[PDB]
RNA sequence: UUUGUCACCCUGCU
RNA sequence: AGUAGAAACAAGGGUGUUUUUUAU
């Protein structure tokens, strides 16, 4: 086991030992964000004058063991300098293209499902028709619409409730769930997405993302309804009128 | 997380559950456990206390 | 319009004064946390630069 | 006050006690006996816990001390003597593998002869009234239950106890000697600031 | 000019 | 010189090593 092992490895030398028992529990919120970097206040300017340098962006160490040096022409790849106050190396944006050209392949049969609220947009798109276009005035009244169809009834407390339940299940806590909404949507979740590899986070944001609802402020003009909104840039302008039925 | 404890007791609690939890209450090798809490036991001793 | 120097004038002692007036009939270490930036404020020494 | 009876225990029951009665609880007044209540509790518990390992079937059989020997699966992990980041942790990570019944309040132990959780919370008297209350609480908590008595009365459920029946002894002498010097000494049975 | 004969690193919002 | 405008840029930090010597 590797975890045991980098734990004594951890606590066997100084300097290590001291941190972790002294550091308390509901204290490592604190010092999992102490940088000596800043957030910065020009991000186009950055960009621009750091893509012409030789090793702009950041892999993991792990690539030492999963791309090459130099490749078939023989550019480099990937530096051998450790990036500033992490253990992360720096590399060179060929390396993206490489592992796009020659490397491991994977399945792909849980990302359709996983982000199912971008499909649904998707396939609702494709069939769907037009019809005629009216010249005439556009008068706009702002009102509060849902942007998002809110798929269940809930606020924020069962939404945790259920996202514990199906991502990380031995760590709950406490409670139990009640109704039967929720154990539907816990079960349908548990069966469809066992054995996926995707990172526990992004499948979190994506059923919270997917399973919540939001509101915001907007310029109306036609119909008032959720499936209607996503697409209101083409259906709508100031002096002319798109017909749409989406599918 | 919250909690008042040192990083190193809940390092320790939440490891030997899993020893006996997945890989000894579901049959797989019973030969890793043995080292499983040796050191678990190693690193609860060099703590000093 | 406009107004002038807005963050030349408005010092913290009226501050202090409408703050005073809002917790009115209120338990009193609420009162007493939120009269406490104000009186830093009321006393602040600013820095000056880099030379 | 028990830093007298801190000479009878091993200190590991105030090292446990004093951590878990900081988040809920002091030592400003009647603690030493509430920390009496729950050194007794853990003893109890501990005493059980410190010799019985498991052999291919159950019902284990008493064992050596400090001896490296082949089986090292004790019969009851101890969840009493935990933070609840690690209590509730245990309680959901053993609900889950060996599907059981995560129970709707706090549990004690857990063995792998029945598979089940144990309660071991002990009363001063009788418990013809207070088994009640407890029998509301952790309602149907199909885990082997196993109220007890200040004086020494035992009874559970299913007609059936956990193993070897001179710990039954053992523990009564544990509690009549407790009580001996309660008896001794006690009178044993009678906002926010800113 | 100098007690010198030549090298070496680092950094580009700190 | 020039940039530039109420004050700046025209680069900024550390590491070396040491009583006359025969030859290519």
């Amino acid at each position: 086991m590797e975890r045991i092992k980098e734990l004594r490895n951890l606590m066997s030398q100084s300097r290590t030992r001291e941190i972790l028992t002294k550091t308390t529990v509901d204290h490592m919120a604190i010092i999992k964000k102490y940088t000596s970097g800043r957030q910065e206040k020009n991000p186009s300017l950055r960009m621009k004058w750091m893509m012409a340098m030789k090793y702009p962006i950041t892999a993991d160490k792990r690539i030492t063991e999963m791309v090459p040096e130099r490749n078939e022409q023989g550019q480099t790849l990937w530096s051998k300098m450790s990036d500033a106050g992490s253990d992360r190396v720096m590399v060179s944006p060929l390396a993206v293209t490489w592992w796009n050209r020659n490397g491991p392949v994977t399945s792909t049969v849980h990302y359709p499902k996983v982000y199912k609220t971008y499909f649904d947009k998707v396939e609702r798109l494709k069939h769907g028709t037009f019809g005629p276009v009216h010249f005439r005035n556009q008068v706009k009244i702002r009102r509060r619409v849902d942007i998002n169809p809110g798929h269940a009834d809930l606020s924020a407390k069962e939404a945790q409730d259920v996202i514990m339940e199906v991502v990380f299940p031995n760590e709950v806590g406490a409670r139990i769930l009640t109704s039967e909404s929720q154990l539907t949507i816990t079960k349908e979740k548990k069966e469809e997405l066992q054995d996926c590899k995707i990172s526990p986070l992004m499948v979190a944001y994506m059923l919270e993302r997917e399973l919540v609802r939001k509101t915001r402020f907007l310029p109306v003009a036609g119909g008032t309804s959720s499936v209607y909104i996503e697409v209101l840039h083409l259906t709508q302008g100031t002096c002319w009128e798109q017909m749409y039925t989406p599918g | 997380p919250v909690g008042i404890s040192s990083m190193v007791e809940a390092m320790v609690s939440r490891a030997r559950i899993d020893a006996r939890i997945d890989f000894e209450s579901g049959r797989i090798k019973k030969e890793e456990f043995s080292e499983i809490m040796k050191i678990c036991s190693t690193i609860e001793e060099l703590r000093r206390q | 319009g406009d107004n002038t120097k807005w963050n030349e004038n408005q010092n913290p002692r009226m501050f202090l004064a409408m703050i005073t007036y809002i917790t009115k009939n209120q338990p009193e270490w609420f009162r007493n946390i939120l009269s406490i930036a104000p009186i830093m404020f009321s006393n602040k020494m600013a820095r000056l630069g880099k030379g | 006050m028990e830093d007298f009876v801190r000479q009878c225990f091993n200190p590991m029951i105030v090292e446990l006690a004093e951590k878990a009665m900081k988040e809920y609880g002091e030592d400003l007044k009647i603690e030493t006996n509430k920390f009496a209540a729950i050194c007794t509790h853990l003893e109890v518990c501990f005493m059980y816990s410190d010799f019985h390992f498991i052999n291919e079937q159950g019902e284990s059989i008493v064992v050596e001390l400090d001896d490296p020997n082949a089986l090292l699966k004790h019969r009851f992990e101890i969840i009493e003597g935990r933070d609840r980041t690690m209590a509730w942790t245990v309680v959901n990570s053993i609900c889950n593998t060996t599907g059981a019944e995560k129970p709707k309040f706090l549990p004690d132990l857990y063995d792998y002869k029945e598979n089940r959780f144990i309660e071991i919370g002990v009363t001063r008297r009788e418990v013809h009234i207070y088994y009640l209350e407890k029998a509301n609480k952790i309602k149907s908590e199909n885990t082997h239950i196993h109220i007890f008595s200040f004086t020494g009365e035992e009874m559970a459920t299913k007609a059936d106890y956990t193993l070897d029946e001179e710990s039954r002894a053992r523990i009564k002498t544990r509690l009549f000697t407790i009580r001996q010097e309660m008896a001794n000494r006690g009178l044993w049975d009678s906002e926010e600031r800113f």
